[PDB]
RNA sequence: GAUAGUGGCCUACCAUGGUUUCAACGGGUAACGGGGAAUAAGGGUUCGAUUCCGGAGAGGGAGCCUGAGAAACGGCUACCAC
RNA sequence: GACUUUUACUUUGAAAAAAUUAGAGUGUUCAAAGCAGGCGUAUUGCUCGAAUAUAUUAGCAUGGAAUAAUAGAAUAGGACGU
């Protein structure tokens, strides 16, 4: 079905910044 | 020569040997693949806050046949839905729901033998307030 | 293959020693099993013994006498400094008043104690107690 | 061949009187490199040219004197030696061989095969990873 | 013992103690060296010429009465072979084995031998490619084998 | 850093000034002059912390800029000037002088000098050379910079300065058997003669001493300096006279000089 | 050529090299590096944002004036986001 | 000047910032601390201190020649010659 998954810096960074803003 | 190379000049394969076999051990692969940063409810900390979304009557059959005072939580830090254990209080008469709640781990081993759970945490402050104090009537509980 | 002769040379004068016997035959021989044997002859945890010519590599008869408890290789000769001599010791000896560990300095194979006396250091062998 | 290149290659500063005509139809400059390092022969009496020479260019040699062995000559005028050594894990009490290659200037007055064992000292940066210069060749 | 199998057989020939010439034996060392070289132009190779000595003229060992050995001899006259004896009957056994797969398609025990027969081929063959008796162009090749017997 | 440093910070003081480090937070950053940053001694921890003179900080303020301090000859004004080695300090309203010696410790000390004394100074030569207009020269290990000396005078010679003019009145060449005191290094402060130099050429050269008690010991060329004869030093040594001791003796000694 | 100065640092013209199971290259890091910290009979295990040293940055990128020293944010200029 | 198998391994020395560590001294009232202080005629002042130790690998210098590598006249294209 679906494959994995192997998360970046940048993948760590941009949602980590996607909920901040929307927190904020 | 107990399975295991002894040559002077073989450093190499027992550090190697060391490195691949240190993925069998418990703590060392949930330490170093951040395990607990990523899966874990409370990410990897000693306490969380959360609102109390539900009371729970949940039941532990055998061989102790109990009512477990419980109440269902929505953490605040990640949105995050965890049930936990409330000590002491046989009413709750100091929680209600929609409350902010501190919650701290639990070391109960549940059975398997008579569907019993162990939940993971228990309370330790509603309201702001110390739970204990509560229950042993040194303090007030501002009720909102 | 047999790659350490010192070792089968010690393997087998402790195993006559447990059985309780008198001579052992080493095959082959070496120098340095010379050197070692004279190292135990001198504070006389074994008679004497003697070499024999085959043109070959010798072969050796050693008289025991029934003072030995154990004696053993340490078989990747370790690199030793003078303080890791107090590391040894507290290793592989029963007590601190007597048994040797052997090394091989430059001045020679010989027991710690003289390379306490003589200040030097090298590699080392085995121990005898 | 000398005169291979775009540009005239020449020693600098050093001149050649077409009044004075000398027996040789150059007069070539050389110099020894120190630490008791003999200059070779084909350095002196040779035609070559070579800024980056250590005995007929402008290039001095001091800091670290080192040995090595060739293991490629695919590349002009130098060469990568390759010295190796070994490492000690003191956890388990011993060792390891781990190696490492060095680019390095070699002077047309040295004829250098791979397998030969090659003294080199230090000299100023000479290209991009180059920091080393052949100073004595002893034969595999 | 014994690569490419498992037995621990020891058989193999004594050598006396002593090291100087036997006391009944009274041939000339010429004598015996110049019948060395006539087994040699016979064309034998060296284990040969020791056993016929041995067995039929009484010479016990070839460095015993003399100072050379057999090789050291025929070196020392240039009737060496181009190649060492024993990579020679390796390869001549290794050149039947093929010959016998090239009629025999279903051997597979012949398959399993000629590869054990290889590999001692290419360890040997290493050894004397190391020690500069055999060129460093040389190598064990099919047709190369089939051209070196044949 | 930005660019260059003007701070100095108290645990990153050099050791050998003895500075407390719980008095404050800081240490005299020395000025730039004719000694090293690291083996230097400027004038605040000297008139401070060793003569007792000066209680504050602005009172060495005081004292120096009513022009009773000098340094070799010469009025100085500044905080932390950097006073080194070999070096004179005069004090005229309290008539004392002062020559900067180390300590068999390794660091600077008291030390009474006569007026004779005073007027001249010693200085290891580091590097002679022919400037310009072809006129040769000798720099000296505090940066005094005399033209015209002796041809004789090469390297690692030390030169005496007659504080007065500023002249060289006569040098010692490095020779083997010489009376030596020791610049740098873990043997600092010590006195002996050297036995010979050892040459390393493309490298660092050592040179073996051999002290007052045929005790030996080995320091590189750099941390040399000559001062006399045997018997026969130039200038007036400190007590203890560059002597190591073993421990042992040096409490025996203390021990000794109780008596009641 | 440029630089304070070697140097593919860059440019023109030539070659076809360079690294790699002694682990290159790619990936991850809840990784600033070290002096050090905690804990042990020994050997080790785990931390070091944090008083000292060195590095880097002043919302994100970039560019620059002045000056011995800055690609400076309690200096300037432009874009992006507020 | 010409010579001039070498390395691995050990010995010693220098190198290894202070702070921290171990440890010497010292009635901070004791201590954790600090580097102070101690004596007299205290009336014109004497006075010891602020040690020492820690290759932990890389580099440097030196002694050793056991151990473990490697080479050294085999088509002689070998060696010492006043």
């Amino acid at each position: 079905g679906k494959p994995d998954k192997q998360v970046s810096k940048l993948q760590r960074k941009n949602k980590a910044k996607q909920l901040r803003a929307q927190r904020i | 020569g107990k399975g295991k190379p002894r040559g002077l000049n073989s450093a190499r394969k027992l550090r190697v040997h060391r490195r691949n076999n240190r993925w069998a051990e418990n703590n060392y692969k949930k330490r170093l693949l951040g395990t607990a940063f990523k899966s874990s409810p409370f990410g990897g900390s000693s306490h969380a806050k959360g609102i109390v979304l539900e009371k729970l009557g949940i039941e532990s059959k055998q061989p102790n046949s109990a009512i477990r005072k419980c109440v269902r939580v929505q953490l605040i830090k990640n949105g995050k839905k965890v049930t936990a254990f409330v000590p002491n209080d046989g009413c709750l008469n100091f929680v209600d729901e929609n409350d902010e709640v501190l919650l701290a781990g639990f070391g109960r081993k549940g059975k398997a033998k008579g569907d019993i759970p162990g939940v993971r945490f228990k309370v330790v402050k509603v309201s702001g307030v110390s739970l204990l104090a509560l229950w042993k009537e040194k303090k007030e509980k501002p009720r909102s | 293959t047999r790659s350490s002769v010192l070792a089968d040379a010690l393997n087998a004068i402790n195993n006559a020693e447990k059985t309780g016997k008198r001579q052992v035959l080493i095959r082959p021989s070496s120098k340095v099993i010379i050197k070692f044997l004279q190292v135990m002859q001198k504070h006389g945890y074994i008679g004497e013994f003697e070499y024999i010519d085959d043109h070959r590599s010798g072969k050796i008869v050693v008289q025991l006498n029934g003072r030995l408890n154990k004696c053993g290789v340490i078989s990747p000769r370790f690199n030793v400094k003078i303080g890791d001599i107090e590391k040894w010791t507290a290793n592989l000896l029963p007590a601190r008043q007597f048994g040797y560990v052997i090394l091989t300095t430059s001045a020679g194979i010989m027991d710690h104690e003289e390379a306490r006396r003589k200040h030097v250091s090298g590699k080392i062998l085995g121990f005898v107690y | 061949t000398v005169q291979s290149e775009r540009a005239f290659q020449k020693q600098p500063h050093i001149f050649n009187n077409p009044k004075v005509k000398t027996s040789k139809r150059t007069k070539r400059w050389y110099k020894n490199a120190g630490l008791g390092f003999k200059t070779p022969k084909t350095a002196i009496e040779g035609s070559y040219i070579d800024k980056k020479c250590p005995f007929t260019g402008l290039v001095s040699i001091r800091g670290k004197i080192l040995t090595g062995t060739v293991v490629s000559t695919k590349m002009h005028r130098t060469i990568v030696i390759r010295r190796a050594y070994l490492h000690y894990i003191p956890k388990y009490n011993r060792y390891e061989k781990r190696h490492k290659n060095v680019p390095v200037h070699v002077s047309p007055a040295f004829r250098v095969q791979v397998g030969d064992i090659v003294t080199v000292g230090q000299c100023r940066p000479i290209s991009k990873t180059v920091r080393f210069n052949v100073v004595k060749v002893s034969a595999a | 013992g014994r690569m490419h199998s498992a037995g621990k057989g020891i058989s193999s020939s004594a050598i006396p103690y002593s090291r100087n010439a036997p006391a009944w034996f009274k041939l000339s060392s010429e004598s015996v060296i110049e019948q060395i070289v006539k087994y040699a132009r016979k064309g034998l190779t060296p284990s040969q010429i020791g056993v016929l000595l041995r067995d039929a003229h009484g010479v016990t060992q070839a460095r015993v009465i003399t100072g050379n050995k057999i090789m050291r001899i025929l070196k020392s006259n240039g009737l060496a072979p181009e190649i060492p004896e024993d990579l020679y009957y390796l390869i001549k056994k290794a050149v039947s084995v093929r010959k016998h797969l090239e009629r025999n398609r279903k051997d597979k025990d012949a398959k399993f031998r000629l590869i054990l027969i290889e590999s001692r081929i290419h360890r040997l063959a290493r050894y004397y490619r190391t020690v500069a008796v055999l060129p460093p162009n040389w190598k064990y090749e099919s047709a190369t084998a089939s051209a070196l017997v044949n | 850093a930005r660019g260059p440093k003007k701070h100095l910070k108290r645990l990153a003081a050099p050791h050998h000034w003895l500075l407390d480090k719980l008095s404050g937070c800081y240490a005299p950053r020395p000025s730039a002059g004719p000694h090293k940053l690291r083996e230097s001694l400027p004038l605040i921890v000297f008139l401070r912390n060793r003569l007792k003179y000066a209680l504050n900080g602005r009172e060495v303020k005081a004292i120096l800029m009513q022009r009773h301090v000098k340094v070799d000859g010469k009025v100085r004004t500044d905080t932390t000037y950097p006073a080194g080695f070999m070096d004179v300090i005069t004090l005229d309203a309290t008539n004392e002088n002062f020559r900067l010696v180390y300590d068999v410790k390794g660091r600077f000390a008291v030390h009474r000098i006569t007026d004779e004394e005073a007027s001249y100074k010693l200085g290891k030569v580091k590097k002679v050379q022919l400037g310009k207009k072809g006129v040769p020269y000798v720099v000296t290990h505090d940066g005094r910079t005399i033209r015209y000396p002796d041809p004789n005078i090469k390297v690692n010679d030390t030169v005496k300065i007659d504080l007065a003019s500023g002249k060289i009145t006569d040098f010692i060449k490095f020779d083997a058997g010489k009376l030596v005191y020791v610049t740098g290094g873990r043997n600092l402060g010590r006195i002996g003669t050297i036995v010979h130099k050892e040459r390393h050429d493309g490298g660092f050269d050592l040179v073996h001493i051999k002290d007052s008690l045929d005790n030996t010991f080995v320091t590189r060329l750099n941390n040399v300096f000559v001062i006399g004869e045997q018997g026969k030093p130039y200038i007036s040594l400190p007590k203890g006279k560059g002597i190591k001791l073993s421990i042992a003796e040096e409490r025996d000694r203390r021990r000794a000089q109780q008596g009641l």
